[PDB]
């Protein structure tokens, strides 16, 4: 098949800069590349086609160029609902073959997390599970670790995180984590803690609690 | 006008079928190739085949040749997609799509290539477990601002609406994305700041509906 | 202007032919070793009708008259008038997916004009080299030799 990379494949931008994103193609797809943008949660919008051509109703700042094996798509100055996934295809050849996708978020100032660790209710712990959760709330950039310490030792394989997509006015971040034991593995131990590391901590944030 | 209507969202187990539909209205559904893409949960589009609904041309993606079979219906111009042995990576939102033909970059003159017209999309869960309605356990503040929530465990399938005061409080509020347990079922928690000055003065509640499974759980989160 | 093209292809041979009208494919070159152009009913032609001049042009179908149809040459009064546009050939694809021909694309038994169907009505001149021919009022088009 035609293998279809983009370049690069996160890219952190503010409100009125310009934006190139760069397609490459495993053979010459002699300009019949296809530009699409997706936001999360709906179908995606059909940019541009044949490298250069502009879609119906899309605005004159999108642009693309390019030829043979290697195409670029350009946005002369970014604006607020121009900030999504941007995924080029070609349809030169059977199969019809797409790259991996770039992700434009917008840019702001560092701002650091708001821990918060909760405990595991009473009312779960009668079914025999405890899950305690630890809270990032409002940060960026999207990098953080979270490493769970229970009576300080590391947790590794027993925790999950989810992290929600960039906010429409704070434009951050915010993260959770989930630490799943067992109600008899839960009540080995005393103390739990959430260490935190973000490029907007001088030095590490640990919340943490006993049981009681 | 021109546009693909989709639906048919269905949760199926590992093994059957699952056929879904794509109406065209608003072009000659003869001429234009049907396609149909699907994109598994925080992943990339995957094209799957076509069908050019004159002279019945179908072409698939190698890998989904001993599965998908892709049909026409010039007469309701509704493209089908049927998919058959599913496998829990078939987990995807389908979409359907309009491709031009090599009739049209030729001897038309009117723009528009790629696939310029896409359906809203359809959701196919594949998995082997059971619907089941969600525990909700609180994430009771700690002893000048504060935090909340609700944990939202153990159910299936997607999707799960959580609000808080039936739908008053909005701002301050981040509903994380569902995760997949390695039971089968989901979790996910719902969370909130508020001034630590009104804890005590003011009530939160959580309000959970999972209708797959008609379940609604309204739960007041509290300190201590 | 799409609307001019016949669209009366039905493979009941079940050769194929139809999927090299919508996708350049990969011409089948394995199984590869006298009419005057008057008018042709468009419910026997699939696919566009190429008269060259010798540059091509594509013929849209019309009634017995002359007036552009816009049919996709289902009525029987659909026709192609090919005399009305003259060395002059024509060249089209009937249903059953057979390469019709009037005088066709052949200046000479070596070369052929080139166009956009080429390969479609005549999938045995594939590995042919291209090359830009001038001459006249002059006419830019290209011819594939052998
Ligand atoms: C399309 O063209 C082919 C080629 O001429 C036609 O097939 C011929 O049919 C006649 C019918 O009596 C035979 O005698 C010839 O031997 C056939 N030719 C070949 C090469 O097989 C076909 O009938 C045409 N189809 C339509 C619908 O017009
Ligand atoms: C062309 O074909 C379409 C397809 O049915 C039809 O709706 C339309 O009326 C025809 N004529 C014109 C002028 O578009």
């Amino acid at each position: 098949d035609i293998q279809m990379t983009q370049s690069p494949s996160s890219l952190s931008a503010s409100v009125g800069d310009k934006v190139t994103i760069t397609c490459h193609a495993s053979q010459g797809i002699s300009s019949w590349l296809a530009w699409y943008q997706q936001k999360p949660g709906k179908a995606p919008k059909p940019l541009i086609y044949a490298a250069s051509s502009l879609q119906s109703g899309v605005p004159s700042r999108f642009s693309g160029g390019g030829s043979g094996a290697d195409y670029t798509l350009t946005i002369s100055s970014l604006q607020p609902e121009d900030f999504a996934t941007y995924y080029c295809q070609q349809y030169d050849d059977l199969p019809r073959t797409f790259g991996q996708g770039t992700k434009v978020e917008i840019k702001r100032t560092v701002a650091a997390p708001s821990v918060f660790i909760f405990p595991p209710s009473d009312e779960q712990l009668k079914s025999g599970t405890a899950s305690v959760v630890c809270l990032l709330n409002n940060f960026y950039p999207r990098e953080a670790k979270v490493q769970w310490k229970v009576d300080n030792a590391l947790q590794s394989g027993n925790s999950q995180e989810s992290v929600t997509e960039q906010d429409s006015k704070d434009s951050t971040y915010s993260l959770s984590s989930t630490l799943t034991l067992s109600k008899a593995d839960y009540e080995k131990h005393k103390v739990y803690a959430c260490e935190v590391t973000h490029q907007g901590l001088s030095s590490p944030v640990t919340k943490s609690f006993n049981r009681g | 006008q021109v546009q693909l209507v989709q639906s048919g969202a269905e949760v199926k187990k590992p093994g059957a079928s699952v056929k879904l539909s794509c109406k065209a209205s608003g072009f000659t559904f003869r001429i234009y190739a049907i396609s149909w893409v699907r994109q598994a949960p925080g992943q990339g589009l995957e094209w799957m085949g076509e069908i050019i609904p004159l002279g019945g041309i179908t072409n698939y993606a190698q890998k989904f040749q001993g599965r998908v079979t892709i049909t026409a219906d010039t007469s309701t111009s509704t493209a089908y997609m049927e998919l058959s042995s599913l496998r829990s990576e078939d987990t995807a939102v389908y979409y359907c799509a309009r491709g031009e033909t090599k009739m049209i970059t030729v001897l038309a003159g009117t723009t528009g290539g790629g696939l310029d017209s896409w359906g809203q999309g359809t959701l196919v869960t594949v998995s082997s477990a059971s619907t089941k309605g969600p525990s909700v356990f609180p994430l009771a503040p700690s002893s000048g601002t504060a935090a909340l929530g609700c944990l939202v465990k153990d159910y299936f399938p997607e999707p799960v609406t959580v609000s808080w005061n039936s739908g008053a409080l909005t701002s301050g509020v981040h509903t994380f994305p569902a995760v997949l347990q390695s039971s089968g079922l989901y979790s996910l928690s719902s969370v909130v700041t508020v001034p630590s000055s009104s804890l005590g003065t003011q009530t939160y509640i959580c309000n959970v509906n999972h209708k797959p499974s008609n379940t609604k759980v309204d739960k007041k989160v509290e300190p201590k | 202007h799409i609307n001019r093209t016949a669209l009366n292809c039905n493979d009941s041979l079940q050769t194929g032919f139809i999927t090299s009208l919508f996708y350049a494919k990969n011409v089948d070159s394995s199984g590869c070793p006298p009419r005057p152009c008057d008018v042709v009913s468009a419910r026997t032609v699939c696919g566009p009708v190429y008269c060259f001049t010798p540059s091509p042009v594509v013929v849209g179908t019309t009634d017995k008259l002359g007036i552009p149809t816009y049919n996709w040459g289902e009525n029987e009064t659909d026709v192609f008038m090919l005399e009305s546009l003259r060395w002059f050939g024509c060249t089209w694809m009937n249903s059953t997916g057979f390469t019709k021909t009037c005088g066709g694309p052949w200046i000479t038994p070596r070369c052929l004009v080139d166009y956009p169907y080429r390969l479609w009505h005549y999938p045995c001149t594939v590995n042919f080299t291209l090359h830009k021919v001038r001459m006249f009022i002059e006419h830019r088009f290209d011819a594939a030799c052998n």
